[PDB]
């Protein structure tokens, strides 16, 4: 107990709903904010980004 | 990234034509208590890295 490496939940949902268009609430990735999300088809993200 | 048993004398051996001694940089056979472990890659003909 409280030592190594396997922990629990402790967290959110990880909820795949990306609701674009309205305004809403997010965490993403660790960085707090409020946005609107609009979809595009984009090509410069690299596997680590 | 865990918590070994280092030697006075540690030292690695290759793999592909290994040397006359015996690889033995630790001694450490009871898993101890680690706080981090990840596995990642390369490419095998590279001839810099960084
Ligand atoms: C990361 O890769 C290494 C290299 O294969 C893995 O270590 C092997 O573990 C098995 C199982 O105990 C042994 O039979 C092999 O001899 C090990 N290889 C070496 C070079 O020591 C390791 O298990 C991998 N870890 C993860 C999390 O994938
Ligand atoms: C305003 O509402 C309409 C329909 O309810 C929606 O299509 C539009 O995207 C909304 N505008 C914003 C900025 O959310
Ligand atoms: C290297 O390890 C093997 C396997 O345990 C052992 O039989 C051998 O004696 C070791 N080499 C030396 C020089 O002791
Ligand atoms: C990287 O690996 C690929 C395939 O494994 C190979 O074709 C390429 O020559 C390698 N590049 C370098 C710089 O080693």
């Amino acid at each position: 107990i409280n030592s190594g490496t396997t922990c629990s939940n402790d967290l959110l949902y990880s909820n795949t709903e990306v609701s674009t268009g309205v305004c809403v609430n997010y965490d993403l990735y660790g960085i707090t904010g409020q946005g609107i999300f609009k979809e595009v088809s984009a090509a410069y993200y690299n596997n680590w980004q | 990234a865990c918590q070994y048993t280092m030697c006075e004398y540690p030292h690695t051996v290759c793999k592909s034509k290994g040397s006359i001694r015996n690889e033995s940089w630790h001694i450490d056979s009871s898993e101890p208590l680690c706080l981090f472990k990840k596995n990642f890659t390369y490419n095998v003909s590279a001839d810099w890295l960084y």
